[PDB]
């Protein structure tokens, strides 16, 4: 096609930030293990006496395949029927911890944080894998809604709440519109990096940077290589698109019109741009390698299987 | 093939989440500065005058059984004066007259005393001036002054004499604003594309990291910003020029970039190449620079209302409490 150096280099960074298969096959393994517990407590609710939780999601960084060398965190979203409350909190965490010897000798670390509305699960390697349990209800996102203008005292908090659908939201428009783009989720993987290593990139990481990539690689006319499509995103920055007047980046995800982009201050668009414009450059005069802080040199979708236990309906 | 971003070549895929910011008086001010740069009554008189009366004068020597008769083919008007983007303070307009024969020095100084003596007999209380020059020659009045681009015939090219004749480079410059004259007139002749291109060319004169961008480019830059677009619709000129400013630092004169073709050669020209990589990696962090003072509200420095504003391209600058640290060169060797 072209710009095949910059396709090599890309792509020889993008292994360096891809996680080992032993990173995997515990997050596999941890993650299929809350997984098989949550249903089981599920079931074992269900036969009290006679659903109330609806199902278990994979959110963030592991539903959407962005796991990088180093990633720590994992999380899952448990859907309750009605608003969740304090005292289902601790029944789930109570009981997460019996049905976890069903599936499973591995030992794990349960505490529960009335806090955050979640449960955080914490294996026994080094460093061990932490995975958070939210718990949530569509119940809270409609009431919200309808306050718009048109029960039990230990609900919730619903910030927390309302966050963790809009992760759900989120996973579901990651592999609907962003997993199926040619060269997205590696170009994703690889500015994550950036990110991480130049604080100035730092307020882009997650949800902003998704969009980001979507958008400017999606509008592309044709599919795009790693390198291409990379250029194509430094290039969006490049024109101000995330400077103050701009148009800002429209969140998907929202009933009401939002800014995926409307917390960061005026210095740091203009940080952000300003780098981006330098990186555009570099590029173009055959530097990228130095944009991806490496020596210039001399199926990628899936980091692990779609769940078994709880199964979701799986671009054009 | 590469194609680099364009905000209005795909609005749809960003929807604005509040509405657009008001810029009544960036508008505004675009057209007082218009108003400024706009050559003024009289000097529109004068070179409509000088231009009309030596265009006859030319005309009439191509059939008028002669020396000259048997020396010029055509005779066309190009440059700003044609298109509309002249510049008050610049009353020179261009005329490109192709010779049926081989273009020597000697032919074009007799060509040029002839039309300034046709003029001079017509009217010999004016006074006028004709020099020659490496390109053809000019004739100036008192107010305005209007050049001649030499030429000849395709034919006569592939048989020229470096020892005798014009050089190649001269005699193919003014075929080639024939044909952008008369591109522009079936493309570009539209009123935003003609303010737009008169203060691009203010721009460039304000800014030297803007230097290497040629006149040609700047017409199919202001015509690409204006029409080039899905609705085919003409852009705002406010909204025109500042994607003026957002293509350049989007690298649409970058190495990998297909930039602009030459609708005017064969077969499918980058316009930028003419430009040194060092130029391109310039003339992108100059307009990225620029992009950047713009989404602070600087839009009267960048227009030239505010005195000097060159060192806004080299120097660090606070735009209400946002530090801004011009973009740096990259191009290196
Ligand atoms: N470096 C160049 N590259 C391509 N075309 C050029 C270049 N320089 C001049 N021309 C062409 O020559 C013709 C006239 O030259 P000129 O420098 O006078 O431009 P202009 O449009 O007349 O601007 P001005 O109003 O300042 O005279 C134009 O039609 C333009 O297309
Ligand atoms: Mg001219």
């Amino acid at each position: 096609r072209i710009f095949v150096n910059d396709d090599r280099h890309v792509m020889a960074k993008h292994s360096s930030v891809y996680p080992t298969q032993e990173e995997l096959e515990a997050v596999q393994n941890m993650v299929s293990h809350t997984e098989r517990a949550l249903k089981a407590v599920s079931d074992w609710i269900d036969e009290q006496e006679k659903r109330t939780l609806r199902g278990v999601m994979r959110v963030g960084l592991v539903a959407k395949g962005l796991l990088l060398k180093g990633d720590l965190d994992l999380e899952l979203v448990l859907l309750c029927k009605e608003k969740p409350t304090t005292a289902l909190l601790d029944k789930v965490a109570d009981n997460l911890a019996i049905q976890l010897t069903t599936v499973t000798e591995d030992k794990y670390e349960i505490l529960q944080s009335v806090d955050d509305a979640a449960i955080v699960i914490k294996n026994t390697k080094e460093p061990p894998l932490s995975l958070t349990i939210h718990l949530t209800s569509p119940v809270v996102r409609e009431e919200m809604e309808k306050v718009a203008g048109e029960d039990p005292p230990d609900v919730l908090d619903r910030q927390k709440c309302l966050a963790a659908l809009a992760s759900l939201r989120h996973a579901k428009w990651f592999q609907a519109r962003a997993n199926g783009l040619k060269s997205c989720v590696i170009v994703i993987r690889v500015l994550r990096d950036l990110c991480t290593r130049v604080p100035t990139w730092g307020p882009l990481r997650g949800w902003p940077l998704e969009l980001l990539c979507e958008k400017s690689i999606g509008t592309a006319n044709r599919p795009m290589g790693a390198g291409e499509a990379l250029r194509r995103v430094l290039e969006c920055l490049a024109s101000g698109i995330v400077m103050p007047d701009g148009s800002g980046i429209y969140d998907p995800c929202e009933k009401e019109a939002t800014d995926a982009i409307g917390h960061l201050d005026r210095q740091q668009r203009e940080d952000i741009t300003q780098s981006a414009q330098h990186a555009l450059r570099l590029a173009a005069f055959g530097q990228l390698h130095k944009v991806l802080g490496m020596d210039p040199l001399p199926d990628y979708t899936v980091q692990i299987p779609p769940s078994t236990t709880y199964a979701i309906t799986p671009r054009p | 093939s590469h194609i680099p971003f364009d905000f209005y070549l795909c609005e749809m895929a960003f929807p604005r989440v509040k509405p657009a910011p008001d810029e009544t008086s960036f508008s505004e001010a675009l057209l007082k500065r218009n108003q400024d740069l706009a050559p003024n009554s009289a000097e529109q008189a004068s070179i409509l005058s000088l231009v009309t009366k030596i265009n006859n004068v030319i005309d009439n020597l191509i059939v008028a059984p002669g020396t000259f008769e048997v020396q010029i083919e055509e005779v066309r008007q190009v440059g700003s004066y044609k298109k509309g983007t002249m510049t008050t303070g610049h009353n020179v307009a261009d005329l490109v007259v192709i010779l049926k024969i081989l273009p020597t020095l000697e032919a074009v100084a007799a060509l040029g005393n002839k039309v300034v003596e046709s003029l001079r007999a017509q009217d010999p209380s004016e006074v006028l001036t004709m020099l020659t020059n490496e390109t053809g020659f000019e004739i100036s009045s008192s107010d305005a002054t209007v050049k001649i681009l030499i030429t000849t015939v395709p034919p006569n090219l592939r048989k020229l004499d470096p020892e005798l004749h014009l050089d190649i480079k001269v005699l193919q410059s003014a075929l080639a604003a024939i044909r952008h004259a008369r591109w522009f007139e079936e493309n570009a002749s539209q009123s935003t594309v003609k303010v737009l291109i008169r203060l691009l060319k203010d721009l460039r004169i304000r800014f030297p990291g803007f230097e290497p961008l040629t006149p040609w480019i700047l017409d199919l830059l202001g015509h690409y910003a204006v029409m080039n677009n899905p609705t085919r619709q003409p852009l705002a000129l406010n909204v025109a020029y500042r994607r003026c400013l957002q293509i350049l630092a989007a690298g649409l004169f970058l190495p990998g970039s297909v930039g602009i073709t030459d609708p005017c050669e064969s077969g499918n020209f980058r316009v930028h190449t003419v430009m040194t990589l060092e130029q391109q990696d310039m003339v992108c962090y100059t307009a990225q620079t620029l992009v950047r003072i713009l989404s602070h509200g600087g839009f009267r420095k960048i227009l030239g209302q505010e005195g000097d504003a060159s060192y806004l391209a080299s120097e660090i600058s606070t735009w209400d409490g946002v530090i801004v640290t011009p973009s740096e060169k990259a191009y290196e060797k």
